């Protein structure tokens, strides 16, 4: 029910291992990003709907320091997101290559001499 | 209650629920439940009343049996292996008697019968702290020992929350009744997943702890806890109504709002390790939940009740205290399925 | 669930006390140190589902 | 105990239909003594008599269903030559929501859980047959 | 008072042709109406219809029905001028199969 | 003369403009399924004396 | 009698009914400790029993 | 038409080759995963699902005031 | 597919920044814009589908389905417009909106390449559909309305999620070409059969079947005007795509897994259109008709032939046309009398005689008169039949003729006869109604010339 809290060599709280600055950081225009930011963006303008100010003019300071909260904080909620899926990729990888014999590559047919089932349509 | 007394009190809640979270002894961790239990009986009173008075009265007796139970299980496992480590008992009679205690902590059911009156009893900030703080503690020390834990006392309890959760909603008036039904039937949904993944259990728990914390703040923007006195809100402040018609559709899991994001992955989840029949009932169940929440719907947002003459006056003056972290709350209530792949960050 | 604040910043808040074989004041021996002390070792880094066959 | 749904299935289907009419007849009777100890626990019965005669009631009523269903399903079964067949157990269990509309006399109970309880039945014994899991095991 | 509550009494219905005798039903301002008439019908059926209906009909033969008649007509052409039969009962090669060896 | 009736038919840009900007999207699109480009058994073709790329 | 009744009565009608009483069994509670305590003694009991028994 | 708005079917033919092979490929890895996270949890000599033990390094290897220990 | 699904997201803000007397003509004529741009999808390879990108794809099945949706958006505000005047600035912006957000919504799922993405935007779609109905409608019978088509859908379509976590657990993939090109049989087995019926549930309670289509009566009738326009000519058509897709992981078990629903919706095709001849409402009888021609296509779907495919997809396309007419000619008859009853008003061929034009080509394509679209489908899925059997010619002959009836039916008591003599309010009609009337007429006759277009991938 917990599969990677015990992995070997895993600091208790860092959020970002040095490992995984071996991997390409995001994009500033990732799409993923660029969602974060819209997220900001709509946060601030039920700021000013709250508050009874006019919606889309009242703040800009704060609709401004909404968003760029929001893009700051998904930029690393990325990184550390893309590094667990490397380490996912990493670790299966490892053990299907140190268990050859759970994991066999049997030879394949082609289609001409598997015998399929045919059911016709009527 | 002087002001310096309840950031005191607040405090040693948090630092109860802190130590619970930080500990490797099993010692410190029912020291943690009991300084956090201490400190948590005052703020439920802190607006006296007989009402208050009862609703800590229930607490305490049913935390106080919870926390005995508790004690007798760690006493039971040391005596079967000379441990005091939290990772997972050896003994199954001690396993049965703590997972009854952290479910009588949580409130599910066949345990859930205090959620609700002592909801009903304290004011909305305390049942906002009640309903989302109170449930770190034991939802961590059951991960701390999910592969322990035996899957049909876990399953039948979790299964039992989600039925009586629906059924008990159904029939409720009062706002702060309902929010309990609420939480008992997502302490069902996020303790269904527990012997699987504990991930699911997180992200279930950080979901419904951001929808909580979203309707009990525009509960007390709208000082209402009734259903006919939300039913005024429209001829005061329109946007709070239609927020929380959305904040409401999001709780009921439908999509593409967030609260569908913890129904799909934990449905996901359950059918890998070859489980069809458990999530079947398991939705079919929470069409209840969204029936209330529709109900209180339709007599907020979607249409409009009678008011009075006195609400004229109310027109003239804007909110005195404005809460700072309602709006992202909101946003991150209804607006986050896009971003359901950040859930291996939590692992 | 559990952040480990101990081994993050080695502090020791109740590590010192989780176990029978983990040094008693005046050197005072458990009733069953030897037998403890040999199976925390066989068990010790090959996880719990290895550690219990 | 589950040693009681394991003296019920030790039994093969369509054989010794009294020994698992038997069995079926002691899980109704454990389950209507459960179902009248919490109706008791939180509605309580006014005086020790009334509270022993809602049991007896409640305890009654669900032997008299496990035994009907369990009675009917072995013979249907070893009548028709078909074991490893819902239909048996579709018939026992809309003979047995027959027995509590009786009980209950109301024609509408009657028809409902007629219809249901078989269903029901049915779909247990397909996740029999097929090994569905109700409390599925961690594999994964 | 008898009453329940006070309520405004329900209106009755306004013709918009009693204000402007040609008013054409899009909206209560006249000049906003008729702008309203005016692009509903250009972008509706100059822009649309006519045009959209064109752009269909002139759509090039992506669906390969020209190119499969005059495959056909090749294929024709050759197979009856060599006395090879139209069509064979076989699509695939029976060469290239591999049936299972025995049947019994 | 234009400023107060750009200030109030502004709006007319926005549908253009994320037409033109889907378009764009849509070929960025396009320039990330280039693995069998030139390569599949039915068009793999030899290149024009002064042609880089069978489509872009 | 087709659409207006028992296609009304079958499915929607009857979910209806049935989770009307089942609300009504389930929430209405008398708010006594006594009674809740009681079942959940009869709770523990049952679950180291049929639970507790079982591995 | 053909000239101004659209492609030859080469451009769509290929597109869909390549997308083909990204679907097929993450079909398989999804499959594998599976099958290596199911062995990874029954026998724990992976190096997911790893269960806390206790430290050997609390262990105090002193004398301990009785020479049986 | 970005070109189409950008510019409709810009309409949101578009709206939300134009002047409070501009909102109708600026969503119109970007509305159309639009559906113009659309109508670029029509052009489809052959052998196989656009694929634009691993997110979206376009099929023949799919071309016909978006440009419906597009166009069908123009026409809803052209609806909506007069109804909603008295109405705030604030609250029209939101109307639009709802109307801006259900097409986002319909267009993401038709081309959703993954079941996944498609079943998050088919569920999607309920939400702005209810707030119409249960914020915008008339009654108080609307409440009821929404609550019957929220959880009618939802029943039906919760198990469909679970088995298509699973289906996605067992063979790694729901990419819709990889489901495609790797299918395999399904057994004969109860596990397979509680598959098939949870892969199959959904799609028929949104068609709807016959027996689980009692909330369209009440929330089609219950709906506003635009409401009502996409709950039938877009809304019920979801089932059928679903259908149409879905059903290739379902051989060869659909043989006899699709007995009794087959029995349901060709019987209830009898009911559903006998129904109609005792009908005291006017949209009650155009829902109920709806229903009759859906289960045609169910029933084309169930025997999975190539002519039964095309004509369904030729009826799914030509029944949202007619239906939406229809609803459209209802409604201005209640915005003049402010009653759904049919015998109220009577003889307004007398008093409106272009409007009694409309209703004449509605009803005549309502019935199906050669060579529309509407009685191509029909043969089409009547001859299939045919094929799967020579006694559902029955049945078929007889739907028919109660189809006639009930269309002459409501064209004879709502237009013909003499005049009440009581009602003196029956204004001229407006030019946007007649507009709106033609709008929908004219892409039907114009579909007949290019039959091929909306016959589907098949063809
Ligand atoms: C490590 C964890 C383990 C923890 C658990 C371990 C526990 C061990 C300790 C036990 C030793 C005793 C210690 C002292 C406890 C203090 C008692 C007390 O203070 O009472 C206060 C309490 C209230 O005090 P009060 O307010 O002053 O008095 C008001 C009147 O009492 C009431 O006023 P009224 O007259 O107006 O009300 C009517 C009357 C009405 O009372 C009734 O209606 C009861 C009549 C039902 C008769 C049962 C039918 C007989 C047949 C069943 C046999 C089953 C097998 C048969 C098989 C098939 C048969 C062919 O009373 C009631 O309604 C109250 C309900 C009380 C019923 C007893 C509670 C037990 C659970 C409820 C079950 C109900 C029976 C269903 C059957 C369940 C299975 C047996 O007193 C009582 O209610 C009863 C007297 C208490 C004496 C007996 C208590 C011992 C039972 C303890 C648990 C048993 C063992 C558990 C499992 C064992 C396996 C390991
Ligand atoms: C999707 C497209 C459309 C589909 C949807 C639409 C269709 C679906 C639903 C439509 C209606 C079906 C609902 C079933 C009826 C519900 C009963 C009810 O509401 O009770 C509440 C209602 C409330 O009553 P209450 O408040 O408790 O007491 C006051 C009573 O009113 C006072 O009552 P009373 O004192 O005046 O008399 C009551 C008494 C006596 O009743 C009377 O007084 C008059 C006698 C009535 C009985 C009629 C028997 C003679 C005619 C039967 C002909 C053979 C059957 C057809 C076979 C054709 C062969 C080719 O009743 C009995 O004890 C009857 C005893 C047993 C006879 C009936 C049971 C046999 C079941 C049939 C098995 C068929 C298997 C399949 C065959 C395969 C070949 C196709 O009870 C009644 O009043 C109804 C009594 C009559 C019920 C029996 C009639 C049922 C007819 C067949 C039902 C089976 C269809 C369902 C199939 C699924 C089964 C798994
Ligand atoms: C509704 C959306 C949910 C919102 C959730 C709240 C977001 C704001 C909270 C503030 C962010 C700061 C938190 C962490 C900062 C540094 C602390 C860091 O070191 O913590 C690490 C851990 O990092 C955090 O866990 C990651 C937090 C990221 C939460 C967001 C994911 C939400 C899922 C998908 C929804 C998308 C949300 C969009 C963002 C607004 C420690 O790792 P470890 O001690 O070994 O694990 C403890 C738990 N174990 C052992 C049981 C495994
Ligand atoms: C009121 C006064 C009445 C009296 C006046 C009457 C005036 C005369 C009216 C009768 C005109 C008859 C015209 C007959 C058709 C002639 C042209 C026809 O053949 O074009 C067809 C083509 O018609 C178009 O395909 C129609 C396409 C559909 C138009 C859609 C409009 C835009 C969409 C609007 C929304 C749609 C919503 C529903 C979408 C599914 C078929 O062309 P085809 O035989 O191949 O051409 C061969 C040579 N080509 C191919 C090179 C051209
Ligand atoms: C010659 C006269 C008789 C025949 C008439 C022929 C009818 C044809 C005219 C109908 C217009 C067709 C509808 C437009 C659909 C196409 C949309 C899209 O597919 O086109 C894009 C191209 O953009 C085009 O410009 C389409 C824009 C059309 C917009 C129509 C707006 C018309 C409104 C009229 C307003 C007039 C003034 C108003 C006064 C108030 C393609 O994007 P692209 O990335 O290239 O794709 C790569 C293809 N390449 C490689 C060939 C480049
Ligand atoms: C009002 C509109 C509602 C929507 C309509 C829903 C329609 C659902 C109906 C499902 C169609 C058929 C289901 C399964 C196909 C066959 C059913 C069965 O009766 O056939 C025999 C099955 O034998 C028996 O009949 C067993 C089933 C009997 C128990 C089921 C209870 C049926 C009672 C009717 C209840 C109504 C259900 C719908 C609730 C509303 C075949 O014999 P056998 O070859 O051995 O079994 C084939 C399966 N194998 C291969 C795995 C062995
Ligand atoms: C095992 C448990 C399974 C759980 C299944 C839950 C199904 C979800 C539907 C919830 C319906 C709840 C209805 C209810 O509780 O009350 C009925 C309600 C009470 O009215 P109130 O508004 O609460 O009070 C007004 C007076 N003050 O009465 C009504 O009129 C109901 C009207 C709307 C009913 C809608 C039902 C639609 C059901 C469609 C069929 C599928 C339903 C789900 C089950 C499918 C079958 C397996
Ligand atoms: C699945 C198991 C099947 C159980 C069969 C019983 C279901 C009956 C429901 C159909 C409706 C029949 C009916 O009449 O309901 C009434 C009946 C009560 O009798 P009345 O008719 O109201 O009394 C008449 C005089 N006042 O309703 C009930 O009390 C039972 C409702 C609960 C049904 C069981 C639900 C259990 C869900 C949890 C499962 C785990
Ligand atoms: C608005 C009304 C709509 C009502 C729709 C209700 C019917 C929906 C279809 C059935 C729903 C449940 C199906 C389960 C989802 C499929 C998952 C699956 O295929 O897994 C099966 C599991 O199959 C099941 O477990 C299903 C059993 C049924 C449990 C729930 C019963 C609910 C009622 C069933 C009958 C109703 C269905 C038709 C009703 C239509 C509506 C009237 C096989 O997996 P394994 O367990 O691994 O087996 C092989 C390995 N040993």
């Amino acid at each position: 029910m917990t599969m990677m809290s015990g992995r070997p060599g895993r600091v208790p709280l860092q959020f970002l291992p040095n490992e995984a600055r071996s991997l390409p950081p995001p994009k500033l225009t990732d799409p993923r990003l660029v969602y974060m930011g819209f997220l900001g963006y709509c946060s601030g303008l039920i700021d000013n709907a709250i508050r009874r100010r006019p919606v889309v003019s009242a703040g800009l300071h704060r609709q401004l320091l909404y968003v760029t909260s929001f893009v700051f904080f998904g930029y690393y909620l990325l990184k550390r997101q893309d590094y667990m899926y490397a380490l996912r990729d990493h670790d299966m990888f490892a053990y299907v290559k140190s268990h050859p014999e759970d994991f066999p590559e049997k030879d394949k047919k082609t289609y001409g001499e598997i015998l399929e089932e045919f059911h016709p349509v009527r | 209650m002087n002001p310096i007394i309840y950031t005191t009190l607040i405090m040693t809640v948090m630092s109860g629920t802190m130590l619970v979270m930080i500990s490797s002894h099993w010692l410190l961790i029912w020291i943690g439940f009991e300084m956090n239990l201490l400190a948590m009986i005052p703020v439920l009173m802190k607006n006296f009343n007989p009402r208050a008075t009862e609703a800590a009265t229930k607490y305490f007796l049913t935390q106080a049996t919870a926390s005995m139970m508790l004690m007798m299980a760690i006493i039971i496992n040391l005596l079967y292996s000379g441990q005091w480590t939290i990772t997972k008992m050896f003994n199954p009679v001690a396993m049965t008697m703590m997972t009854m205690a952290l479910a009588m902590k949580l409130g599910l059911s066949p345990f859930h019968f205090w959620v609700p009156e002592v909801t009903q009893g304290i004011s909305l900030q305390a049942g906002l702290l009640l309903l989302t703080w109170q449930k770190l503690a034991p939802l961590s020390v059951l991960c701390q020992i999910s592969q322990s834990i035996n899957p049909n006392l876990m399953l039948t309890m979790a299964m039992l929350s989600i039925l009586i959760g629906g059924w008990g909603g159904l029939n409720q008036t009062q706002l702060r009744k309902i929010m309990a039904y609420s939480s008992i039937a997502h302490m069902g949904w996020m303790t269904a997943v527990l012997p699987y993944n504990t991930t699911m259990t997180i992200l279930n728990l950080l979901i419904y702890i951001t929808m909580t914390l979203a309707m009990f703040m525009l509960l007390i923007h709208s000082s209402a806890t009734t259903t006919l006195s939300l039913s005024h809100t429209w001829n005061k402040m329109p946007v709070i109504t239609s927020l929380m018609m959305v904040t409401l559709l999001s709780m009921g899991g439908l999509p593409p709002l967030s609260g569908f994001m913890p129904k799909w992955m934990i449905i996901q989840e359950m059918t890998k390790n070859e489980s069809i029949i458990m999530p079947t009932l398991m939705a079919m169940t929470a069409l209840l939940n969204l029936y209330f929440y529709m109900r209180l719907a339709y007599s907020s947002s979607l249409t409009m009740f009678p008011s009075t003459n006195n609400m004229k006056m109310k027109w003239q003056f804007e909110h005195t205290k404005q809460m700072k972290l309602l709006p992202t709350m909101i946003v991150l209530s209804t607006l986050v399925l896009p971003m359901t792949p950040a859930l291996s960050s939590l692992n | 669930p559990f952040f480990d604040v101990q081994k993050r910043l080695g502090l020791d808040l109740d590590r010192w006390m989780t176990i029978q074989s983990a040094e008693q004041p005046h050197k005072i021996p458990g009733r069953c140190h030897a037998f403890e002390k040999e199976w925390i070792e066989c068990a010790h880094g090959i996880g719990g589902i290895r550690a219990e066959k | 105990a589950k040693t009681l749904l394991h003296k019920y299935s030790d039994i093969p289907e369509g054989t010794e239909c009294h020994r698992k009419a038997y069995a079926s007849t002691s899980i109704g009777g454990a389950t209507g003594l459960i179902v009248s100890a919490y109706s008791i626990a939180l509605k309580p019965p006014a005086s020790f008599l009334e509270g022993v005669a809602r049991t007896g009631r409640y305890t009654f009523t669900s032997a008299a269903i496990g035994a009907i269903f369990g009675l009917t399903s072995c013979i249907s079964a070893q009548v028709r030559e078909k074991p490893d067949d819902p239909l048996n157990y579709f018939i026992g269990g809309c003979a047995g929501g027959l027995t509590l509309g009786a009980r209950t006399r109301s024609y509408g109970i009657g028809a409902a859980a007629c219809a249901y309880m078989g269903l029901t039945a049915a779909l247990v014994k397909m996740g029999q047959l097929e090994g569905w899991q109700v409390f599925a095991e961690p594999k994964v | 008072p008898t009453i329940r509550l006070q309520e405004d009494p329900d209106p009755e219905d306004e013709n918009l042709y009693e204000k402007n005798p040609d008013s054409h039903g899009y909206d209560k301002d006249p000049i906003v109406d008729l702008w309203n008439m005016r692009v509903v019908f250009f972008f509706g059926f100059s822009i649309v219809l006519v045009l959209g209906s064109t752009f269909v009909a002139y759509l090039p033969d992506y669906r390969m029905q020209e190119w499969a008649r005059r495959e056909a007509e090749r294929l024709v052409k050759y197979r009856e001028a060599n006395g090879l039969p139209l069509m064979e009962s076989n699509c695939f090669d029976p060469n290239k199969i591999q049936l299972p060896e025995d049947e019994d | 003369n234009v400023l107060q009736i750009v200030r109030d038919h502004w709006v007319h840009i926005l549908v253009p403009v994320g037409f033109v900007f889907g378009c764009y999207l849509d070929r960025r699109s396009d320039e990330k399924l280039t693995a069998f480009r030139n390569k599949s058994l039915l068009f793999k073709r030899e290149l024009r004396p002064n042609e880089e790329v069978t489509w872009k | 009698l087709l659409d207006l009744i028992w296609l009304e009565t079958i499915l929607p009608k009857t979910t209806s009914f049935i989770q009307m009483k089942m609300s009504i069994m389930v929430s209405n509670q008398k708010g006594l400790i006594k009674l809740y305590f009681l079942s959940f003694l009869i709770t523990i009991m049952i679950s180291m029993t049929l639970f507790n028994y079982h591995e | 038409i053909a000239r101004t708005f659209y492609d030859g079917p080469e451009k769509n033919y290929e597109k869909t080759m390549a997308i083909l092979q990204i679907e097929a490929e993450k079909a398989e890895l999804r499959l594998k995963e599976l099958e290596v996270r199911r062995l990874m949890r029954a026998r724990g000599d992976g190096p997911w699902y790893q269960y806390p033990t206790i430290d050997k390094a609390l262990i105090d290897h002193s004398p301990k005031t009785t020479p049986d220990n | 597919m970005l070109k189409i699904i950008i510019p409709t997201t810009m309409l949101l803000p578009m709206t939300w920044m134009s002047k409070h007397n501009m909102i109708w003509i600026n969503a119109t004529v970007h509305s159309l814009l639009i559906s113009l741009i659309s109508l670029s999808l029509l052009n489809q390879l052959g052998e196989n589908s656009l694929n634009f990108s691993l997110t979206f794809f376009s099929d023949s099945l799919s071309a016909p389905l978006l440009v419906l949706t597009t166009w069908l958006l123009p026409l809803m505000l052209m609806a909506s417009q007069s109804h909603l005047s008295k109405e705030t600035t604030t609250r029209k912006k939101l109307y639009i909106t709802m109307l801006i957000l259900l097409q986002l919504f319909l267009i993401m799922t038709f081309t959703a390449t993954e079941l996944i993405l498609f079943y998050i935007l088919f569920e999607a779609t309920l939400v702005p559909t209810l707030i119409i109905i249960t914020r915008w409608g008339n009654q108080t019978e609307r409440l009821n309305a929404g609550l019957y088509f929220l959880f009618y859908t939802l029943a039906g379509s919760l198990p469909l999620l679970v088995a298509l976590v699973y289906i996605q657990n067992t063979t790694g993939s729901l990419n819709f070409l990889i489901i495609h090109y790797w299918s395999h049989p399904l057994s004969n087995s109860w596990s397979n059969i509680f598959m098939w019926l949870a892969c199959i549930m959904a799609f028929m309670v949104k068609m709807p079947l016959y027996g689980l289509h009692l909330w369209l009566p009440k929330a089609h009738v219950e709906a506003p005007i635009a409401g009502s326009m996409v709950l039938a000519a877009v809304l019920l058509k979801l089932g059928g795509y679903g259908m149409m897709r879905i059903t290739t992981i379902l051989n060869p078990l659909t043989n006899y897994m699709a007995y009794p629903f087959l029995m349901l919706s060709m019987w209830g095709m009898i009911m559903t259109s006998s129904i109609c001849l005792r009908q005291t409402d006017l949209k009650s009888l155009i829902a109920y008709s709806s229903v009759s021609h859906m289960a045609l296509v169910i029933v084309a779907i169930m025997i999975q032939t190539p002519w039964s495919f095309m004509g369904a997809t030729a009826l799914m396309i030509a029944h949202g046309l007619t239906s939406s007419m229809l609803f459209c000619l209802a409604n201005t008859n209640y915005e003049r009398v402010h009653s759904r009853t049919m015998i109220l008003a009577r003889g307004l061929q007398t008093l409106l005689p272009l409007m009694a034009t409309w209703w004449l080509v509605a009803s005549l394509t309502n019935l199906a008169l050669p060579p529309s679209i509407n009685l191509i489908g029909e043969l089409f899925i009547i001859t299939a039949s045919f094929s799967w059997s020579n006694i559902t010619i029955i049945l078929m002959g007889m739907n028919m003729m109660i189809t006639a009836l009930y269309s002459l039916y409501m064209l004879i008591t709502t237009q013909r006869g003499k005049y009440t003599h009581h009602i003196n309010n029956i204004k001229p009609s407006f030019t946007r109604e007649n507009a709106l009337m033609a709008l929908h007429i004219l892409p039907l006759l114009l579909l007949t010339l290019n039959p091929k277009m909306i016959l589907g991938p098949l063809y």
